[PDB]
């Protein structure tokens, strides 16, 4: 574990992971009309609880 | 303008009504932004005084971060309370004066004739 | 989008915390990867556009500009690598930070839902550009250039803030989806014509119009290079995007408040290309060509037809790529002769027979070569203008003629002729500055192979 | 994921911003009425204090 | 005079490290910068991005539109209907004013 | 090298170190406990 | 000055405004303003040169008249209504005279002619206090009586302050006058909105203080008082150019920095009341306010000027002057726009 | 605890420290007259410390490792080049002159920092009150253009009154041929090739200007060679001086305090020397200046504040 | 006021001789005591625009 001049390669992948997590968090925030839109509005399949998460 | 609001306590940072509001998360983007501002403050302090950066004043940097977060928590709580109060008084006024805010009833696009403006 | 602009922020610690010897490499490679992950938002299998939050959205007009902004950064970063190589490491890293800030702010602009977000970011873009032009320009006119480039913009943009504030006080939201579905026809009064002008004469300055373009030559001529790349590639398009977004709330005033600007654009396009026919400075020739191109985009957006918006998008992207390419090609010689005067060195294609192909292709992009997204744009807006009025082709044809002329004259009096035998300092070539032109041209070929993407809101 | 996500997320964002517009305009008219007439909690400008008046017997009757 | 340094004269590179690429003075850094550029820019971006973009399906609902157009001309001309009537909406649910 | 003029910041001020660290710890501790108390009172006033 | 004297004088300076806030009698308000007056002059006149004597005399003689005019307004109100508070149903002449004298106290145009002079005649400190802390009680008077002021001269004075501050700072090579004309312009922005949501006046005040105090510290670190002296900063203390640049570009309000928030939200609340063209003029002269800041930051940060042979001694020696609050105040300016809803 | 108002209030005053030989004493003279040999013995006998003549390198010696630096950091000046080429276009002469004024100025400041801090006396030699002598010598010759004289006198005007003068001055005189032959018997090829009018103008400047205006504030002790030898007699004269007739008498603890604070900060000391008066002999251009500053911050011991240099051997850097 | 430090602490440094009907030293009425008292007792709870 000597002379870590290469740990900096984790910053941008970390940023990508974090951004994807934040977008996931946002579309969790906006889980309204999830199956109430006049276009799809399908009844839940027998093993289904949420339609698109 | 909300200073003359009834029951308004003078120089009370957080009245007891504000304890009914939900607090922040402590993971709020703005509190971590304030921690980031504190970290950059320590970094700038070291840069100005011809010191190393990200290496020198870890106790000072930690203190900056904690001071910024520990102030932002309570300031954000106060601001949440004030905006809550705004909505509260607005709702109360519309509910007391419905003649000025009538139950409007709008129309459809089949009954109204909006004018056509070609491009051509 | 957040997954695109958080890594872009992480590129800054990647600069500051890396070695002096392993900082250009890491940031360049990771910038290429940001460009790669900026292709997820081309997954539009539907007609409905892509809203990720109240903040961010992405339409088929946003996405090409987004991708091009994320893609230019490695090119700026490699082009900026010969000069400021003997600069101190902190100065290098400051340059890198300014370029990445430009990337981030411009992505945020093209992804914004509200107009105020777009405003504060459209104006925040001024600070990196001014710093780049002024601290790293080579000449002494860079200061006046920065002043011009800043204050034209601010003069145009303060009324824009006033008009947006008015629209918020009138409607309540200032969001673009809601202003689309809730737009009242305007009463056609002076109080609304001033609103039209306040909303438009910030973007029209930045595109630019011919009445007001003096900032663009003074800046292109004096910015080091990467500033010139950006100022030719997306800062001009940052006005066209805004016009295309804001014009929806100005109907029917665009039917009669547009005559002066269409007319100025057309005549001044002819004027600018005639200037390009006769100009001692190569970096000014590219700039006046950019004016003569963006004028068509002005007229096209003013006409507000589908063909016209389409061709505007096509011309936007094509012009950005090919103009950045031409600025790189001129910088390639300026890094040796240290002179912008074109007739100085005029007999190349002996020493640089491969760069002289990139030159040729860059010019053929510039003039109307048909299998190219340049001619598609120019042709479709010509067709829109002919529908508008048949007497505009008389001007577009003069432009086409002069635009063949100045481009081929550039090629000839720079490459063809007898070599300037008194130039021992013509070093062979850089693999770096060959890869630059390859990365500018390969996208043009790909987008020509598939222009279904490069269209806009209307197709 | 699919199209339903984008469609319905857009619908959510639209109701949010529409409600915000409604409330901003409502706040404008509310402030207007409260300032034009002090019927409400806001814009209640101060008056002299009542508790510092002396109600005691004076030296003269017709105080 | 005001005691400034004079202009440093025209550098030549290929004297030192005639395999110079365009990036740095160290011969190792030039190599591992050009390899980085070439790999990350050509071999992943300009290849896999082209693949991704080429294998995006129904870009902006184009193939679907053609298929629907086909079945709809089929239905309309089989059932004797007027293909593509001259009014998007029906007057069954439109109210015009008088005068 | 070894300075002819001995600086001020040669050895630390362990007092300031301890004060800063104890202050940061006390800040975080009061913050977490205040946060728990506020959450609990929010649930207690607004019911569940 | 011995310590007893400094204690007395700084206590008096702190208590002038504090009496002015926590007082319902206008007369104790006047008393606080006079403590601020009396206690400032010793430290203005501390270095004992003709420039300092002139500055102190100009300050004293301009502030005494304003004080007498405020006392006249107060006594006329007492005659009219038998109280020590500006109620409603007072005379607009009384209220306007109060406004005029308060503008003379602040330094607003066309009562601005003394502020740059006085500021040049005194050190960097005593410019900071004069421009930040002395502005707080005179503003408190207006804030306490905001629904009684005429909305016409309140705006003409603001517009004059804007225009004249911009035009005066356009051509000032001295920095101690640039700060003064900046004060004039920002007090203009404040006073324009003061009848319209005076919370924003205090917002602009706090932003202005947070910007000016570290700028004064920057000037203090090398006793820079001229464009040519601040230009020799890429050699002496070059780690400060970043913050100086962002602070100047916040002062001249540019969006990504928090110094644009006060102008933006002021324009908002002014367009909410159909005060449109005035706001347009103000926003268009703030650009000229920005121009000389841009010239300055060219001169110091982007186009490094010639230096001297003797400036290497400064590089040999070491420094201690940055008080650790320059960092906090410079970073809380220039980077706090995304927290603007918590500021408003 | 850095010194300040808090310390002065706690009781670190100054008048408690002065006993009898708490005295700023300067020995002056011409180029070779016996100044160091005399000042050293004065300091030994009376209990002061010797502060040698401030040359091109005093800041370097009192900063960092205390070594000589390359000549482009410690000025851009050479004294040899002044003796072998005194009318250069390259303004080595006034560059040297101003650098040496600044070095004498910092020297006097360090001296006063020591005196008021400790009460121990200080022996200087050829202080900032006697540096104009060489300037006047250069200007009577064509070794200076007159604008440099205005620059020097302005900097003097700005820097001198802030500081207290010496109590006594000791100007030992030698005729010009005597010092010239002494230079010949010194062993320097460069000092050997100096004129006699230069020395005579130094002497005229001293005797005319420096002696009476300092006799208006200080106790002069003019001696000769036969008197300058045997320092013990000069010391025995110093021991019995009535130190009246000067501004030291009207000094309180708080005047000493503010002087001690002005002197504790070398940047405030040297600020008025770094003024932007743009003489070509003093300006060094942005490119050269930046090269020098970078190369200076890429030295051992530099690049950071003193204690914050781990490449030297400093420690506890993450906790300062 | 601006900073109601008096109301915070309940003291009255100056807010008890604000007008005529206010605690004359020995109980001597000022003239218009009744009128001012009545005006003030009307304008209580109300603020400003409605009391005017
Ligand atoms: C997340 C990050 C958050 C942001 C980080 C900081 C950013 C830094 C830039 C800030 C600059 C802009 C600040 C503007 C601002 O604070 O609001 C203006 C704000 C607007 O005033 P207002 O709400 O219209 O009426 C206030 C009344 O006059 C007075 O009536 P009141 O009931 O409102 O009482 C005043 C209140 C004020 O307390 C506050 O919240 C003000 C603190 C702001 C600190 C600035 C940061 O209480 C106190 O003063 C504290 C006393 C506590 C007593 C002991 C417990 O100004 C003040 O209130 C001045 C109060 C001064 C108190 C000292
Ligand atoms: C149906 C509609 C279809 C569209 C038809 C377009 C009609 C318009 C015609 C345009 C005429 C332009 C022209 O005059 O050509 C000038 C141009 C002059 O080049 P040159 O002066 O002879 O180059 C010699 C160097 O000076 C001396 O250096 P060198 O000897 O080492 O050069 C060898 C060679 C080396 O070139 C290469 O190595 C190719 C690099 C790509 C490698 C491919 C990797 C394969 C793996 C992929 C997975 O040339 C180059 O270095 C140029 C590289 C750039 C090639 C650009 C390709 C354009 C294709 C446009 C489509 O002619 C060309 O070589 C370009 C290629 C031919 C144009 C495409 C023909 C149509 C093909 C259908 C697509
Ligand atoms: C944007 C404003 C640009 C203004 C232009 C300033 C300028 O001319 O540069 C000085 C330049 C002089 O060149 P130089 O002699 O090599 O500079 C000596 C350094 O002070 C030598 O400094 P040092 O030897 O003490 O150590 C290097 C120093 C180098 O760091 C610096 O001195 C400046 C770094 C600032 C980077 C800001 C880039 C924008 C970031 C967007 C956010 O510290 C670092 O390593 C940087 C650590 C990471 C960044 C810390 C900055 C936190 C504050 C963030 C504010 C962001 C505002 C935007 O001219
Ligand atoms: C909403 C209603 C409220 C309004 C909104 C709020 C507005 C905020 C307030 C207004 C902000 C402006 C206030 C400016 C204050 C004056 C600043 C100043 O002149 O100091 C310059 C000072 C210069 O520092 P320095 O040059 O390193 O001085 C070192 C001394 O030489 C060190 O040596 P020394 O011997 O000179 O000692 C100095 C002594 C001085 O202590 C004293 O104050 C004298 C009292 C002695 C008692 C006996 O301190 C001590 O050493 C301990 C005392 C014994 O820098 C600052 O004070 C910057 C901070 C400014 C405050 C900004 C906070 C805004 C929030
Ligand atoms: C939108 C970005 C705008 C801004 C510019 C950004 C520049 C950075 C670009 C990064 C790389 C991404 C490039 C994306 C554009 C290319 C996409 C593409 O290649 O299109 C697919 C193309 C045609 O294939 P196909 O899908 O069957 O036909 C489309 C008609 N439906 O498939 C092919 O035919 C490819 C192979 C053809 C090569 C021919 C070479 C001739 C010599
Ligand atoms: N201000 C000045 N300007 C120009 N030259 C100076 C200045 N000060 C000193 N010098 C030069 O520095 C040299 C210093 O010699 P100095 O008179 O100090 O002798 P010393 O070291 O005191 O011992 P001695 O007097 O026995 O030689 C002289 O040659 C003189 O010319």
């Amino acid at each position: 574990q000597l002379l870590r001049e290469h740990w900096v390669h984790i910053l941008v992948p970390a940023g990508f992971v974090f951004g994807c997590y934040l977008d996931r968090k946002d579309d969790e925030k906006l889980t309204a009309f999830r199956n109430k839109s006049m276009l799809f509005q399908r009844e839940l399949r027998p093993n289904e609880e949420v339609t698109w998460k | 303008m909300m200073n003359g609001r009834p029951g308004h306590e003078p120089l009370k940072f957080l009245p007891d009504e504000a304890r009914s509001l939900p607090p922040p998360k402590l993971n709020d983007p703005r509190l971590v932004y304030m921690g980031l501002l504190g970290y950059c403050t320590g970094l700038m302090d070291n840069m100005l005084r011809m010191r190393p950066v990200m290496r020198a004043g870890l106790h000072r940097q930690l203190l900056f971060v904690t001071s910024f977060v520990f102030a932002g928590y309570f300031y954000l709580k106060r601001q949440n309370y004030l905006y809550a109060v705004k909505d509260h008084d607005m709702f109360g006024y519309i509910k007391l004066h419905p003649e000025d805010f009538p139950e409007k009833e709008k129309k459809t696009y089949a009954e109204i004739l909006e004018p056509f403006h070609p491009v051509r | 989008m957040l997954k695109i602009i958080l890594p872009s922020l992480m590129l800054l610690p990647l600069t500051w915390l890396s070695s002096p010897k392993k900082t250009w490499t890491n940031v360049t490679s990771y910038s290429f990867l940001i460009s790669l992950t900026s292709l997820t938002l081309l997954w539009q299998t539907d007609e409905n556009y892509k809203n990720f939050s109240n903040m961010f959205s992405s339409d088929p007009l946003s996405t090409p500009l987004i991708i091009l902004t994320a893609w230019l950064l490695p090119l700026m970063l490699m082009a900026s690598q010969n000069h400021l190589k003997k600069d101190n490491n902190v100065l290098q890293k400051l340059y890198i930070s300014m370029l990445i800030s430009l990337q981030i702010l411009l992505i945020m602009t093209f992804s914004a839902t509200e107009l105020i977000m777009f405003y504060i970011l459209f104006e925040a873009t001024l600070i990196p550009t001014l710093i780049i032009i002024t601290r790293w320009g080579n000449q002494t006119e860079r200061l006046n250039a920065g002043i011009y480039f800043l204050f034209y913009t601010l003069i145009g943009s303060i009324p824009l803030l006033i008009a947006l504030i008015l629209i918020q006080n009138h409607v309540g939201t200032l969001n673009l989806m809601i202003l689309s579905f809730t737009t009242h026809t305007l009463d056609a009064s002076w109080s609304n014509n001033l609103l039209w002008l306040a909303c438009m004469m910030a973007f029209l300055i930045k595109m630019p119009l011919y009445g007001v373009h003096l900032w663009l030559p003074k800046a292109h001529v004096e910015a080091p290079i990467a500033g010139s790349m950006i100022l030719a590639a997306i800062l001009l398009k940052l006005g066209s995007y805004g016009m295309i977004r804001i014009s929806i709330i100005l109907d029917p005033l665009t039917k009669y408040m547009a005559y002066p600007f269409i007319l100025l654009s057309l005549w001044g396009m002819i004027m600018t290309s005639s200037i390009c026919l006769r100009q001692t400075d190569l970096k000014s020739l590219i700039a006046y060509s950019s004016v003569s191109h963006m004028a068509l985009v002005i007229a096209s957006i003013m006409i507000q037809t589908p063909w016209s918006f389409m061709g505007a998008t096509m011309l936007m992207i094509a012009h950005g790529l090919t103009s950045s390419l031409l600025f790189c090609l001129a910088n390639s010689n300026y890094e040796r002769i240290h002179s912008r005067t074109m007739i100085m060195a005029r007999g190349l294609q002996m020493v640089f027979p491969l760069m002289a192909t990139w030159w040729l292709m860059a010019s053929l992009a510039n003039l109307a070569l048909p299998p190219s997204i340049n001619l598609m744009g120019e042709l479709f807006i010509t067709m829109s203008l002919f529908s508008w009025s048949n007497f505009t082709i008389i001007l577009m044809g003069i432009n086409i003629i002069i635009t063949g002329m100045y481009s081929m004259y550039m090629i000839i009096t720079t490459q063809r002729g007898k070599l300037t035998n008194h130039m021992i300092n013509l070093q062979p070539s850089h693999t770096r500055e060959l890869t630059l032109m390859a990365l500018h041209m390969i996208p043009l070929i790909l987008l020509t192979t598939s222009p279904k993407l490069i269209t806009g809101l209307t197709m | 994921d699919g199209p339903e996500k984008n469609y319905e997320k857009t619908l959510a964002i639209l109701q949010i911003e529409s409600e915000k517009a409604e409330l901003r305009l409502k706040e404008q008219e509310v402030r207007r009425l409260m300032r034009a007439r002090g019927d409400g909690p806001w814009y209640q400008f101060p008056t002299p204090e009542k508790e510092f008046i002396d109600h005691s017997p004076k030296a003269t009757p017709d105080n | 005079q005001w005691q400034e340094d004079p202009e440093p004269e025209d550098e030549n590179v290929y004297a030192k490290n005639p395999d110079f690429h365009g990036y740095d003075s160290d011969p190792v850094v030039d190599v591992w910068n050009m390899r980085a550029v070439f790999f990350f820019g050509f071999s992943i971006v300009l290849v896999f991005g082209t693949t991704f973009v080429a294998y995006v399906p129904d870009y902006r609902m184009q193939e679907w539109a053609r298929r629907e157009a086909e079945r709809l001309v089929k239905y309309r001309e089989v059932n004797g209907l007027p293909i593509m009537e001259s009014n998007y909406f029906d007057p069954s649910k439109i109210q015009l004013p008088e005068d | 090298k070894f300075y002819v003029r001995e600086p001020v910041n040669a050895k630390p001020n362990w007092l300031a170190v301890g004060l800063s660290v104890g202050a940061s710890v006390f800040m975080w501790i009061y913050l977490i406990q205040t946060h728990n108390e506020d959450v609990l009172e929010y649930k207690r006033r607004n019911g569940l | 000055m011995n310590p007893i004297t400094l204690a007395i004088i700084y206590f008096t300076i702190f208590l002038g405004p504090v009496i002015t806030m926590s007082s319902t009698n206008l007369m104790l308000m006047w008393v606080g303003l006079e403590f601020s007056l009396l206690a400032i002059i010793p430290m203005l006149i501390n270095k004992k040169n003709p420039r300092s004597t002139e500055a102190a005399t100009k300050y004293f003689v301009t502030q005494a008249t304003a004080s007498m005019i405020i006392l006249l307004a107060i006594v006329l109100n007492y005659k009219q209504l038998g109280t020590w508070m500006f109620q409603q149903q007072t005379n607009g002449l009384i209220l306007n005279m109060t406004l005029m004298a308060l503008s003379m106290k602040l330094g607003l145009a066309p009562f601005h002619f003394w502020l740059p002079e006085v500021t040049q005649g005194i050190p960097l400190h005593m410019g900071l206090i004069l421009l930040t802390w002395q502005k707080i009680a005179p503003l408190s008077i207006l804030i306490q009586i905001y629904p009684l002021l005429n909305s016409t001269i309140i705006l003409m004075l603001a517009i004059t302050s804007i225009f004249m501050g911009a035009w005066g700072g356009l051509n000032q090579t001295q920095m101690r006058k640039i700060m003064a004309y900046s004060s004039i312009a920002h007090m203009g922005w404040m006073l324009a909105i003061l009848p319209y949501n005076p919370s924003l006046t205090l917002l602009n005040l706090m932003i202005y203080i947070i910007l000016t105090a570290p700028m004064f510290m920057a000037l203090m670190l090398n006793n820079s008082m001229t464009i040519n002296s601040i230009s020799l900063l890429w050699n002496k203390t070059p780690a400060m150019l970043t913050m100086i640049s962002l602070m100047l570009l916040s002062l001249g309000g540019l969006p990504p920095l928090t110094g644009f928030l006060p102008k933006w939200i002021i324009i908002t609340e002014l367009m909410k009341n159909n005060c449109l063209i005035m706001a347009t003029l103000m926003a268009m002269m703030a650009l000229l306010n920005l121009f000389f800041y841009t010239r300055l930051i060219y001169s110091t940060s982007l186009t490094m000027f010639p230096t001297n042979n003797n400036s290497k001694m400064m590089t040999h020696q070491t420094k201690t002057k940055p008080n650790l609050m320059f960092s906090t105040l410079a970073i809380m300016s220039t980077m706090t726009l995304p927290l603007a809803p918590q500021l408003i | 605890l850095r010194y300040g108002l808090l310390a002065a209030i706690l009781g670190d005053k100054t008048t408690k420290k002065l006993h009898e030989y708490s005295r700023v004493i300067t020995v002056d003279g011409n180029i070779c007259s016996g100044k160091n040999k005399l000042a050293k013995e004065i300091a030994q006998q009376l209990g002061m410390k010797h502060y040698p003549e401030a040359g091109i390198q005093y800041s370097s010696t009192t900063t960092g490792d205390g070594r000589p630096l390359d000549i482009e950091f410690s000025g851009s000046c050479s004294l040899e080049k002044f003796y072998d080429d005194p009318k250069s276009n390259d303004g080595n002469s006034y560059r040297l002159q101003s650098w040496l004024y600044a070095s004498r100025l910092l020297q006097y400041a360090d001296a006063l920092e020591h005196l008021l801090s400790t009460g121990q006396g200080v022996v200087l030699e050829r202080s900032i009150y006697s540096d104009f002598v060489f300037l006047e010598a250069m200007y009577n010759q064509g070794y200076i253009r007159k604008q440099c004289v205005d620059h020097y006198n302005e900097i003097k005007r700005l820097t001198l009154p802030e500081y207290l003068p010496p109590h006594a001055v000791i100007y030992i005189d030698v005729p010009v041929p005597e010092v010239q032959s002494r230079i010949q018997k010194k062993g320097d090829p460069h000092e050997m090739k100096v004129t006699s009018a230069y020395l005579q103008d130094i002497e005229n400047a001293y005797k005319k200007t420096f002696l009476p205006k300092m006799s208006e504030m200080c106790e002069v002790l003019v001696y000769d060679s036969w008197e300058a030898e045997d320092p013990t007699k000069v010391v025995e004269d110093i021991e019995y001086l009535k130190y009246n007739k000067g501004p030291w008498l009207k000094q309180d603890d708080w005047t000493f305090h503010y002087l001690r604070m002005l002197v504790q900060d070398k940047t405030e000391v040297l600020n008025y020397t770094t003024i932007p008066v743009y003489l070509p002999e003093i300006t060094i251009g942005a490119h050269q200046g930046s090269r020098i500053y970078n190369s200076f911050r890429e030295l051992p011991g530099r690049k950071y504040a003193p204690g914050y240099n781990a490449e030297v051997g400093d420690k506890w850097i993450w906790l300062k | 006021p601006f900073l109601d430090i008096q109301k915070k602490l309940g003291i009255s440094l100056d807010r008890h001789f604000m007008f005529l009907s206010a605690e004359q030293p020995y109980k001597n009425a000022a003239r218009c005591h009744a009128f001012e008292k009545e005006w003030i007792e009307c304008a209580h709870g109300i603020g400003g625009t409605r009391a005017k």
